């Protein structure tokens, strides 16, 4: 119980994590999505 | 700051999904002149 | 029931913790040994603020 | 002589005009798969 | 029909060569371009 309960904690902190981070690249690229494949991978990347 | 977080990020979203049909169009458009083009390239290699 | 019966608007849903502070702030907080309770939750949030 | 020069210069243009025709292709395909990525990305983003 | 079988794959394998041939082509002039302003470079930078 006391392993999983630290592993929920950890896994909570992550999804917020990767959520903040989605929406941080979202709003800070510059033009458009496609003009660079950078974005793309590190939304895949996120995603997956 | 989360509402225009997401409102950034709902139109880069529509942003993409614009660019995707209109790049779908320039696929489209770029099959019909390397059609075109290999076409008469191959009329002319019979002339040849 | 003062709010309600002054027709002033406020969301019942959310409890008073998750509303005073993030989950951060809580991990952060049994990190430190906090007890895991509403109320030392809450005196952490007075202790913060 | 005269047809044989014919063969030489319209011959020499015709594949170089093929290989244009091949990096538009190869250009194509690129695009193609940008899209295909770009719309599983997109179909991903539904969620969000 | 066999002959122009043997054709209709031969003169087309022979156009994706001489095609690649002319983008190791451009590769060579590209090559080539980097290392005249190369030298050039180094031939200016004696003094340094």
């Amino acid at each position: 119980r006391s392993d999983l309960l630290k592993l929920q904690g950890e896994f909570q902190l992550r999804l917020r994590q990767l959520e903040k981070s989605l929406l941080q690249a979202l709003n800070e690229v510059k033009g458009r999505i496609l003009d660079d494949d950078t974005i793309i991978t590190t939304l895949e990347n996120l995603k997956r | 700051e989360q509402q225009m977080h997401l409102n950034v990020g709902l139109r880069k979203i529509k942003e993409t999904v614009d660019q995707v049909e209109e790049l779908r169009r320039d696929l489209r458009i770029k099959s019909q002149e390397l059609e075109v083009k290999n076409a008469a390239a191959n009329d002319k290699l019979k002339k040849m | 029931h003062h709010l309600q019966q002054a027709n002033i608007q406020f969301r019942t849903d959310i409890a008073r913790t998750e509303y005073l502070s993030n989950a951060d702030e809580r991990l952060r907080w049994q990190a430190s040994s906090l007890p895991a309770d509403d109320l030392c939750t809450e005196n952490a949030i007075m202790l913060k603020r | 002589r005269d047809l044989e020069a014919s063969i030489a210069r319209y011959k020499e243009e015709y594949a170089v005009l093929i290989s244009e025709a091949q990096a538009i292709k190869a250009d194509l395909a690129a695009v193609e798969a940008k899209v295909n990525r770009s719309t599983a990305l997109l179909k991903s983003l539904s969620a969000e």
